RNA sequence: AUUUCACUCAUAUUAAAUAAAAUAACUCCAAGUGGGCCAUUUUUGGUAAGCAGAACUGGCGAUGAGGGAUGCUCCUAACG
RNA sequence: AUUUUAAAAUUAUUUGAAUUUUUCUUCUUAUAAUUUAAGUUGUUUCUAUACAGUACUUUCUUAACCCACUCGUCUUGAAAC
């Protein structure tokens, strides 16, 4: 014998492959594949990588968010692995070139309207093979509601997280516990 | 029953020495202490305020709060599986300067001069540690008179 | 029916299989209940120091784009 | 033990069979893999019943040839062994069994136009 | 434009002769520490003193115990030291820290001082080598002078004579070529032990101990 | 690259070269010293006690005196043990 | 020349002193003679017993020599005599013993049998005193004194040693011990 | 205290040695367990026990192969 | 389908220098070939001038030599009186 940890075999933690069956997905997974294998440029590996992950690891991100990050590069385009959404609380919107998986309707006409333009990622394999003047972007990963109950359980001292409850009220988990006047606060 | 107090079990460890009896010297009380300082937690029985734990006695910390007659420190301690940061609250008898840093200061001050002075001149310097290593040949001198022969012993 | 009652037999090797882990090591921690009088004092200097900057960053600005 | 003919090699010969079946009738020989406490066969005792392993495996390139040196195909009429014209020296067919004679004549008829050998064309006659 | 290939045909012939030449010069000086060892010792006799000789600064350590029933500490120090199963062997520097460590497994291995043929035989019938990119390593064999040029001629190194010089003196690179080499794999001795129970220098049959220049017997045995 | 068979380092002569681009002049420079001397029996070896005439009488000297020397400590020590024995 | 009747003890001369101090700065030297099966095993015996008798530890110690003596005539017949000092299974003693062998290794070689024989002795508890050589007039031991007389003679009343090809199972007439 | 500007502190031999050191770090969802026993060394009750009760480590259990005639725990050594 | 290449070694003609002074003396400082490089090649015979034979492949049956306690379960521990 020979004493080696986990005989000797490296191991890896993360997804290997596609879980999704859509063919167009499957196409894009191949192209940026070999893209990333023969120009190895350190942003065709983040996208390869990127548009497989799972579907809470792909958030949207808002027009308002997305014009706050490109304040600074005009005339650049900005890349997302996700959607982008609307939002009703900008007033005016610049003129922008964004390339993307999926506008939803009201952002991709807002867009047009301000003379900007939309791309899909086939386009920007094409005109920006190794991504020159490009800026990569993701939304916020932990804004997700199940993420307010992970952590600490709730109960530990100076926890945050949220509890499982029925509905919410005077009468639904607010005294022994919870306040100093029954026997303890949390 | 069984008999876990705050003191139990500390009948040498908080003992005063031989001929050694007494309250702390004056000069005890004009020590020197800042905020990132290496000290030594050793319990002084003769002062009964603001005593350390059992545990706690003959460890080192990193002060994190100075207060009128206090200071806190933060020790590590082990628990099962893992170590965890513990702030101990102590006064200022409780409480040395830590000596486990010295070498590292006196080194960094020397070789500073001794880099300055090689660089003035455009030598090559080494300045990390040797271990002590293999000795070299040497011819060593010895009149014949001087060696004297042995053998083992006979018991008696 | 009596039992055993004690023993920590296998407990450190339990212990190393997942190693002892250690501290982590952050940058700066929280002055919740710590001397006041002298971090009040600190927020008032940083604001002094904040509005030096923010004025003459926004100044900059306002005679660079004129 | 090892046999050997060409360059086709086969580790292991003897079937596996299962255990206690030559002792009790209710008992099949199909191998099923002994489970449950004091068995002497799944705790590898030396004198009794081996357990099938990954290490018995053949080699890849000679996996599934026949000792004619050629992989099998199963057809059922005379239009299923179309492709077969094209690779005429890596295959050589089998008749299904339950083709009358009528059809059978046919096939092997054909197969011998196409120059591809028949494993079992003595059927039913 | 087939001028992509000559100058790299100039550069190999140029590495070839000057590896040449670093080994004339390597043989002179094996040569001339060996004749001046063997004066010094006799001017010694005629002056009446005593003449200590450098010591050694390099050992070759063998395992003699397998993986089962061994204190944790052991399994540390075995681990550091690369030796992973039974009869495996690897080369050690001596310090004060690596004294203190050998103490600590004595009684599991054995160990000595190692000459120049016995460096040469174990590089070039047991020579393995660590191909690829850092933690992905790929045991190979050494066949030629590509994979330690491509890997170690930053510190001028181009060859196994050179790595047979800095592994048999201590020179300024022995860290890294040492930590170069595959762990030695090495057969059972072809007129077996004595008993591995007990120590050389016990006055039994024993094997555990540090024999000090009688190891190149044993390892000649098992090579 | 597909792995070939491992040639022996040693004892096959081009790979040798192949590692060592010294050893053929060596290997060469031992063989002609090695057929001079054996060519010389009878001719030589017959001074070569000549030189044993020359220097073992330089060496013979030395070398006894130092064993002398030892030789007589150890009795001396037998001796005055054996006086205070009694 | 033949291996099947050859002992592994030689005998060894070792120098060694104390590491220079301030307090010391030019230490004693010392000189052993010790009998071993090589040069290792006689420098640690050397360190044992500088070790037990002065204050020297191998650790602030350093060696001097390791010489190997070699025997002068290694064919003319010696007397020996030998003291000793060793431990039973309830005390400690020490003797004197005579041999008689062309080497003073050969002696030795003789002894730790002897002592194993009739004592159940074992090396590990025995320790060697004064080998030296003793003139015909002063020999004490019996079975030394009917070696050492004028015209010395006996007949030879063993039985014969053959070669393996020739040690028949099958003989054909059986063979005979006299052998005048 | 904090903040802003200047100058400068060994690296390729890496501010002491060695290291199939990233096979790392961190979140989530869950199973089965919570009657144990044995050996060297230390050790409590008892005249003692193949008795009862503790400590560090290695094992049996969950594990077969060669040796100890035989043998759950001993020696070598762990399994395509 | 173009690294079984380059290089290295060998042999026979060469262009120059050393030294160890030589039918294996060195330094690819010019062309050709060969393998010791660049993981086995060749010659004879048989099967045989056969179409299933007593030969070859294969499946059963019966010996020898070595080895092999009754499965499932609860249990620290099961071949268990
Ligand atoms: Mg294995
Ligand atoms: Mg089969
Ligand atoms: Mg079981
Ligand atoms: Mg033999
Ligand atoms: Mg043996
Ligand atoms: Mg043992
Ligand atoms: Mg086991
Ligand atoms: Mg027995
Ligand atoms: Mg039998
Ligand atoms: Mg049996
Ligand atoms: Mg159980
Ligand atoms: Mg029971
Ligand atoms: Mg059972
Ligand atoms: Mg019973």
């Amino acid at each position: 014998g020979i004493a080696l940890k986990n005989v000797g075999r490296i191991k890896k933690h993360g997804r290997k492959h596609l879980v999704s069956k859509n063919p167009y997905l499957r196409l894009l997974v191949k192209l940026y594949n070999f893209l990333a294998r023969r120009t190895n440029a350190n942003f065709n590996k983040i996208i390869a990588k990127r548009l497989i992950m799972p579907k809470r690891y792909r958030p949207p991100l808002s027009l308002s968010k997305l014009q706050y990050h490109m304040a600074n590069h005009p005339n650049d385009i900005a890349v997302v692995v996700g959607s982008i959404t609307d939002d009703k609380r900008l007033f005016s919107l610049k003129q922008l070139k964004v390339c993307a998986l999926r506008f939803t309707e009201t952002a991709r006409k807002r867009i047009e309207d301000a003379g900007g333009e939309c791309l899909t990622f086939d386009q920007l394999a094409l005109k920006y093979p190794t991504g020159k003047k490009c800026v990569l972007l993701r939304g916020p990963t932990k804004a997700r509601t199940a993420e307010k109950h992970f952590g600490k359980a709730p109960g530990k001292p100076k926890s945050k997280a949220r509890p499982y409850v029925r509905s919410k009220g005077r009468k639904f988990e607010k005294a022994r516990g919870r306040r100093k006047s029954r026997a303890y606060k949390k | 029953g069984k008999s876990r107090g705050k003191r139990s079990g500390t009948r040498y460890k908080f003992s005063k020495k031989f001929r050694k009896h007494g309250e702390c010297t004056a000069n005890k009380y004009l020590e020197k202490l800042n905020y990132g300082d290496y000290v030594d937690i050793v319990c002084d029985s003769t002062q009964q305020k603001g005593m350390p734990f059992n545990y706690y006695h003959g460890k080192t910390g990193k002060i994190f709060h100075i207060t009128k007659r206090g200071v806190g420190v933060l020790v590590n301690k082990r628990v099962k599986h893992r170590i965890e940061q513990k702030k101990v609250c102590v006064r200022i008898e409780h409480v040395r300067k830590s000596r486990c840093n010295e070498d590292f200061l006196l080194r960094k001050i020397k070789n500073a001069e001794l880099i300055k002075e090689a660089k003035l001149k455009n030598e090559h310097i080494n300045i990390k540690r040797k271990t002590e290593g293999p000795k070299p040949a040497a011819m060593i001198k010895v009149p014949p008179s001087k060696i004297i022969t042995i053998e083992p012993l006979p018991f008696y | 029916a009596k039992s055993k009652n004690h023993t920590n037999h296998n407990q450190n090797r339990k212990a190393h299989k997942n190693g002892i882990k250690k501290p982590k090591k952050h940058k700066f921690m929280s002055r919740k209940g710590l001397d006041p009088n002298f971090f009040r004092n600190q927020k008032y200097c940083l604001k002094g120091i904040q509005k030096k900057k923010k004025e003459l960053k926004l100044k900059a600005k306002q005679e660079k784009n004129n | 033990a090892v046999k050997k003919v060409g360059k086709i090699i086969k580790k292991r010969t003897k079937k596996f069979t299962r255990f206690q079946s030559n002792r009790f009738m209710r008992v099949k020989p199909a191998w099923r893999k002994p489970r449950g406490i004091d068995c002497r066969v799944r705790r590898r005792y030396k004198g009794t019943n081996l357990m099938p392993s990954i290490g018995y495996g053949s080699n890849k390139k000679t996996k599934f040839l026949l000792p004619n040196n050629k992989y099998k195909y199963v057809v059922k009429n005379v239009k299923e062994m179309e492709p077969l014209i094209m690779n005429h020296t890596k295959y050589c067919v089998q008749i299904a069994h339950n083709v009358s004679s009528k059809k059978r004549k046919q096939i092997i008829e054909r197969a011998k136009q196409m120059n591809v050998s028949v494993i079992n064309a003595k059927a039913r006659l | 434009a087939a001028k992509k290939i000559k100058t790299l045909k100039l550069i190999n012939k140029k590495k070839r002769n000057d590896l040449r030449q670093r080994t004339l010069r390597y043989e002179e000086e094996y040569e001339s520490e060996r004749k001046k060892i063997i004066e010094l010792k006799r001017e010694a006799r005629k002056n009446n003193c005593f003449y200590r000789e450098a010591e050694k600064k390099v050992v070759f350590v063998i395992r003699l115990k397998g993986v089962n029933k061994l204190p944790p500490k052991v399994r540390s120090v075995f681990r550091l030291l690369r030796l992973l199963q039974v009869h495996n062997g690897v080369f050690v520097k001596v310090n004060k820290a690596t004294k203190e460590m050998l103490k600590i497994v004595e009684p599991y291995v054995t160990y000595g001082y190692p000459t120049l043929s016995t460096v040469r035989k174990l590089l070039y019938k047991r020579g393995y080598v660590r191909v690829g990119k850092v933690r992905r390593y790929a045991r190979k064999k050494i066949q030629d002078n590509a994979d330690i040029s491509k890997h170690l001629g930053k510190y001028n190194v181009h060859g196994i004579e050179d790595m047979v010089y800095q592994l048999y003196t201590c020179g300024p690179v022995f860290k890294k070529v040492n930590n170069f080499l595959w762990a030695f794999k090495l057969k059972p001795p072809r007129k077996g032990f004595k008993a591995k129970r007990h120590a050389f220098n016990e006055p039994r049959p024993g094997d555990w101990g540090n024999r000090e220049a009688h190891i190149n017997e044993l390892i000649n045995r098992m090579i | 690259k597909k792995r070939l068979q491992n040639k022996n380092s040693l004892t096959n002569f081009a790979v040798r070269c192949r590692l060592n681009p010294a050893y053929k002049l060596l290997r060469s420079l031992a063989v002609l010293r090695m057929r001079k001397s054996i060519l010389e029996k009878s001719k030589n070896k017959k001074e070569k006690r000549v030189q044993k005439q020359i220097q073992k009488k330089e060496l013979q000297k030395i070398n006894h005196d130092y064993y002398k020397g030892v030789a007589k400590a150890v009795k001396k020590k037998k001796k005055r043990e054996e006086k205070k024995a009694k | 020349i033949d291996n099947s009747l050859n002992t592994n003890i030689h005998q060894y001369h070792i120098v060694g002193r104390a590491i220079p101090t301030a307090k010391d700065k030019n230490p004693n030297v010392y000189r052993m003679c010790i009998f071993a099966k090589n040069d290792t095993n006689a420098k640690s015996r050397f360190w044992y017993f500088m070790k037990k008798i002065n204050k020297l530890k191998k650790s602030n110690g350093e060696l001097l020599a390791c010489e190997q003596i070699k025997e002068r005539f290694p064919l003319r017949v010696k007397n020996y005599g030998v003291l000793l000092r060793y431990d039973s299974r309830t005390g400690t003693h020490n003797m004197y013993k005579e041999f008689r062998d062309t080497t003073k290794e050969g002696a030795i070689a003789q002894l730790y049998s002897e002592m194993a024989g009739r004592h159940r002795a074992r090396a590990s508890s025995i320790n060697i005193i004064r080998i030296s050589e003793i003139s015909s007039s002063l020999v004490r031991r019996p079975h030394i004194k009917q070696l050492l007389k004028r015209r010395l003679r006996f007949p030879a009343l063993h039985l014969p040693t053959l070669q393996k090809e020739y040690r028949k199972k099958f003989a054909s007439k059986r063979p005979s011990t006299y052998r005048m």
